[PDB]
């Protein structure tokens, strides 16, 4: 949780508490949630993750029947984004008492894109490609496509000072996308039910299979670089159904025993590696009961503290809650 | 009559407070005046008050400053933002009026309004009430107020921001409100029970009802008819 994402999901409660407005996470990723670009869905453990793409909606049209286009493909393309694309306006978001402005009722102003109400009535009689680009096909399928119809942004330079826990401080220059809303392009349990699960999925694998998954996930403890491979490997496999390879053991392991693979065992793996994702400096606690065989301590410790709070939104339980997955998970394959 | 109105301009420049810059404000309200424009902007200037103003002009644009009240507004003005001001009165608009803006201000009523208005922002104010609304009326800001209840929803109003009050009725709907999409805010309010108009409401309109005093009862039915699009949050 940085101060960006304290201060976004301020702005979505403010403009939109329980609606479809999303919050952008990072401030550096920003620049691709803007209208008429494309993102991607998965569901996770914790719900849906939001996923940039370098796409946009005219790289997806279908304009095989247009016959003046055999750099003005380009050129016609381009224009129909910076045509159907209005600014409606602006709006005040009061901040709460924790956050202050550097350099009293504190507010800040955004300013709010919309593609037009015109264009969006036509989306449903445009035609989209059969075949996406390969950058997108190979890691999601064309369900989980969206786009981007709605954007907020700040006007100018917003440096906010927070002291919710101290001194936290985020700068975010102007023209930052901060919030937005998507459209579907094409057309859930409680928590411990979806990890019972996850895993029940994995108690059906044999022991090797069990093991070749948990020494793969070790691995991925506070390396980013490997549990980022190890997510888009999944993800491909997946989708393409077959197998040729440095991570042999773990992706061999979503096959049965026929030689099929299993999508829910794959499923299994990328909500854990998603989880991970939501880890920081505690995947080190992770790795280092996972080596001193101290894993039943650290799920009692994180489950007492569990119990004891039901007493992002919350970024506390949201860390609490990747750790109980992760850790479960982990303590279940080394039975 | 050149002559007369540089003298008020010049009365009004040196009755300054130590803190405005009302000679970067005689410049603008100079060349306004003699070029006859279109649009006259005072913006950011700290600004306590302000002159007679130009005629004939078409915006005004006196946003960030300290005004707490306005001179009286050109006979045919078509834009007027007085964003962020201490204003607690805004004086009677004309019936050319189509855009106003006068949010972050201190404002607890407002007058009447003209009918062709299509755009009123006048969120971060202190209104207690709302005068009755424009047909002509497209998008309405009134969040962060102290309303209480809404004046009938117009025939073409698409966008509604009226969250963060203390509103405990919904308005009414029109009937002949056939554009394509409403999206209507009302969320952080004190509503407690759903009306009955929220039956035969096409899915044209998404309504936002998150952290209102839903009680129990209504909050179960609302569970069910779910299965209009609305948050219940």
């Amino acid at each position: 949780f940085s101060v960006f994402e304290e201060i976004t999901r301020i702005v979505v409660k403010e403009m939109d508490a329980g609606g479809d407005m999303i919050a952008v996470r990072s401030l550096v990723d920003a620049d691709r949630f803007r209208c008429f670009h494309l993102v991607g869905e998965k569901r996770t453990f914790f719900g849906c993750r939001h996923y940039t793409t370098g796409l946009t909606l005219m790289d997806i049209l279908d304009t095989d029947g247009d016959k003046w286009l055999d750099g003005l493909q380009g050129q016609k393309a381009e224009f129909q984004i910076l045509d159907n694309v209005d600014s409606t306006g602006e709006l005040i978001v009061r901040l709460p008492k924790e956050i202050t402005i550097s350099g009293h009722h504190q507010k800040i102003k955004i300013s709010e894109n919309r593609i037009s109400q015109q264009y969006l009535a036509t989306l449903e009689n445009r035609k989209l490609k059969r075949e996406l680009p390969f950058s997108f096909r190979s890691i999601n399928t064309r369900e989980n496509l969206y786009l981007v119809t709605e954007t907020l942004e700040t006007v100018k330079e917003e440096t906010l000072k927070s002291d919710r826990q101290g001194q936290r401080e985020v700068t975010i220059p102007p023209n930052r996308v901060l919030s937005y809303r998507v459209k579907q392009l094409v057309f859930s349990r409680n928590m411990k039910e979806k990890l019972e699960d996850m895993e029940s999925v994995l108690k059906d694998l044999t022991e090797e299979k069990r093991k070749d998954v948990l020494n793969s996930l070790a691995k991925c403890l506070g390396k980013e670089d490997i549990r980022q491979d190890l997510e888009q490997r999944v993800s491909e496999v997946l989708i393409s159904g077959e197998l040729h390879d440095p991570d042999k053991p773990l992706l061999s392991s979503l096959f049965n025993a026929a030689g099929v693979l299993v999508e829910a065992r794959a499923k299994a793996i990328l909500d854990f590696l998603d989880a991970l994702l939501e880890l920081s400096e505690e995947q080190q606690f992770v790795a280092e009961a996972l080596e001193k065989g101290t894993l039943p301590l650290l799920k009692d410790q994180v489950k007492s503290v569990m119990e004891q709070n039901w007493d992002d939104y919350d970024p506390e339980a949201r860390i609490l809650c990747a750790l109980y997955v992760v850790v479960s998970i982990l303590l279940e394959l080394a039975e | 009559s050149n002559e007369h109105y540089l003298r008020i301009l010049t009365e009004w420049e040196k009755n300054s407070s130590p803190g405005e810059e009302r000679g970067i404000a005689f410049n603008r309200l100079s060349q306004c005046f003699q070029n006859q424009e279109a649009v006259l902007n005072l913006s950011d200037l700290n600004l306590t008050s302000l002159p007679e103003l130009p005629k004939h002009i078409s915006a005004l644009i006196v946003e960030n400053n300290k005004l707490t009240s306005l001179p009286k507004l050109p006979a045919f003005l078509k834009e007027l933002n007085a964003d962020n001001n201490r204003l607690s009165v805004i004086p009677e608009l004309p019936e050319s009026l189509t855009t106003l803006s006068v949010r972050s201000n201190q404002l607890e009523n407002l007058p009447v309004l003209p009918n062709h208005l299509t755009s009123l922002f006048v969120e971060n104010n202190r209104l207690y009430n709302l005068p009755a609304l424009p047909e002509k009326l497209k998008f309405l800001h009134v969040y962060y107020n102290r309303l209480t209840t809404l004046p009938d929803l117009p025939d073409k109003l698409e966008i509604l921001c009226a969250q963060r009050n203390n509103l405990v009725t919904f308005p009414q709907f029109s009937d002949r409100n056939n554009i394509r999409q409403k999206e209507y805010y009302f969320h952080f309010n004190q509503i407690t029970t759903l009306p009955e108009s929220f039956s035969q409401l096409d899915s044209s309109y998404r309504i936002n009802i998150s952290g209102n005093p839903l009680s129990t009862r209504v909050l179960q039915s609302l569970q069910r008819l779910t299965s209009q699009i609305y948050f219940s949050d």
